[PDB]
């Protein structure tokens, strides 16, 4: 939520199981990751993958 | 109620109206009726299923020896397909890269000299680019061929148990309630040599049992040929060849944190020399990861 | 002699009885008679041949942008398949673990700031299983993606020239006869920012010629526009993409030693803040390896 003339460009990245969090952006680059672009908010949306040994993941 | 979709009938019923609230399975049959062991047990010489797949040469790296492989499980690794499958995000395959018999630190073999192991794919974290793929990755799974060679003379005597334990928990190395520490199981490609049983072994940091004919876990040697398995008599052979498929109850699992097999050489018989003077011998082990898969890519997990 | 297997004809004759023996090469025809233009220069619109290989996507990262991208020389990037191939040894592909969008450092777009470059595969030696391959293999190839993308509000002005130079040799900074060295042509992904020129430049140790007007290596801006490019203006577009296939006389060489591309942004019209108050802007550069091989496995060359 900004103004029209506001421009921006924010990689959005998840780091899959058993990653530490990456603390820079070249170690959160490495996993799934989008580049979530102002003026289309086609981008906006990342999908979460499943990525899991097991079948299910605790609550 | 519900059914489902010296010889007696039955009526199949579910009274209550679901699965896992019927009773006990047994054995239907259609039409009246009117076996005693099992192949994939025993190990069998990966002839006894086909050798089309084996000379015995993975991803640029050559064996020449292959009627005496064991194929554990009597089961061929394979790749993961499809619908036995979690994810379905496509699993990286490094093929002749990363599937490459990498040859370990050889062991000399003793008088006394009471067993070694190694965890896998723990042995091949620093090795090669297969060792790359595992921190790169989420998860992963591999099948490994473990050739295991020791060469001595006709003068020379003793044998060895080389045995494959899909998920070998070791024991603490005594007393009191601890988890065996994770860097003591998981050694790297020098792996552990057995140097127990002793009153005076150290107890600390979760050290791991030291005792060769528990098996390190409390069950004896001996009943350990239910595993994939071979002995090395150096009356007849010299060298021992295991093929394990990828055993586990997930498809993928990280591969730092668990470590799925253990290579498990146990001199069951001591070397005595003969007339000769040789009073050790080096004891060498090539593992090469085959049919591995890699999938969850990451920045590496190395520390 | 020897022969071989307005408008005149002529016997096809090799005096000399061979080929290169033979005299300059014209257009031959069987029968009588009775090409303008060349699109593969001129860097198409990768939809000029076709646009079903590609919202891009390789794997496992994501763009979301692609009738704009250039595809360099009209060819798409593609395995080295075979008979174009020396070795017969198979080679390796990473596919989506090694192949997918690295974002660099990004650096800021000032006004004053000459120019920037990166030298690929260099620009990528550590970054992920791509990075660890370069080591590990004696050889390679990879065709690459370049997403050039720098976000200025309707206030500012200024343009980028965004161009990927094959085999761009670098002059050393003056003077004397001097091979540049190593270790100033390789930069990482920092890549090199062109601070010149100035006769107060430091000449030593072969360090790159920085002035960008003569492209480091002698020949003017504005015929940079022979290879492939872009020009970001930000008055109409924010962001470039290129694709680049292999560029090379070699099947596969080095990536070590090799460096068969360079990525250059030179700030072809300054950047002019508006009424807003930023003098500066971001510009970030990702590149993806994209149909990569890898072969000659060995032991990491690194150092």
């Amino acid at each position: 939520v900004c103004d029209a003339f506001s421009t921006g460009k924010f990689l959005v990245a998840y780091t899959p199981p058993g990653g530490k969090l990456p603390e820079d952006r070249k170690q959160a680059m490495l996993g799934v990751h989008i580049i979530w672009d102002l003026g289309l908010q086609s981008s906006c949306t990342i999908v979460v993958p499943w990525i899991s040994s097991g079948f299910y993941r605790r609550t | 109620g519900a059914q489902v979709s010296s010889v007696i009938k039955y009526f199949n019923i579910n009274y209550y109206k679901d699965s896992a609230s019927s009773g006990l399975s047994r054995q239907d049959f259609s039409q009246d009726p009117s076996t005693l062991t099992n192949p994939a047990l025993m190990s069998p010489s990966v002839e006894a299923c086909g050798y089309s797949d084996r000379q015995i040469t993975i991803g640029n790296s050559t064996i020449t020896t292959s009627l005496h492989t064991v194929l554990a499980y009597g089961e061929w690794p394979t790749y993961l397909s499809d619908i036995d499958a979690t994810s379905v995000d496509k699993p990286t395959h490094p093929e002749t890269s990363a599937d490459r018999f990498y040859t370990l630190d050889s062991v000399e073999w003793q008088v006394g000299s009471h067993g070694w192991w190694w965890k896998l794919p723990d042995a091949l974290k620093d090795m090669g680019v297969f060792g790359q793929n595992m921190y790169y990755h989420s998860m992963g799974r591999s099948g490994f061929i473990i050739h295991t060679q020791c060469n001595a003379t006709k003068f020379h005597s003793g044998a060895l148990i080389v045995a494959v334990i899909p998920e070998h928990q070791l024991a603490y190395v005594g007393g009191v309630k601890v988890n065996v520490g994770y860097d003591h199981t998981h050694p790297g490609q020098s792996g552990h040599q057995i140097r127990g049983p002793s009153q005076s072994n150290d107890r600390s940091g979760g050290k791991p049992d030291e005792d060769p004919l528990f098996n390190c876990n409390g069950t004896l040697l001996g009943n350990i040929t239910i595993f994939p398995h071979q002995i090395i008599n150096l009356r007849t052979n010299n060298s021992s060849t295991i093929v394990v498929p990828y055993i586990n109850c997930v498809p993928m699992d990280n591969m730092l944190k668990h470590n799925n097999l253990s290579l498990v050489i146990i001199p069951l018989v001591p070397l005595r020399p003969g007339s000769s003077g040789i009073n050790s011998v080096p004891i060498t082990v090539t593992i090469a990861p085959y049919k591995s898969e890699f999938s969850g890519a990451m920045e590496a997990q190395r520390q």
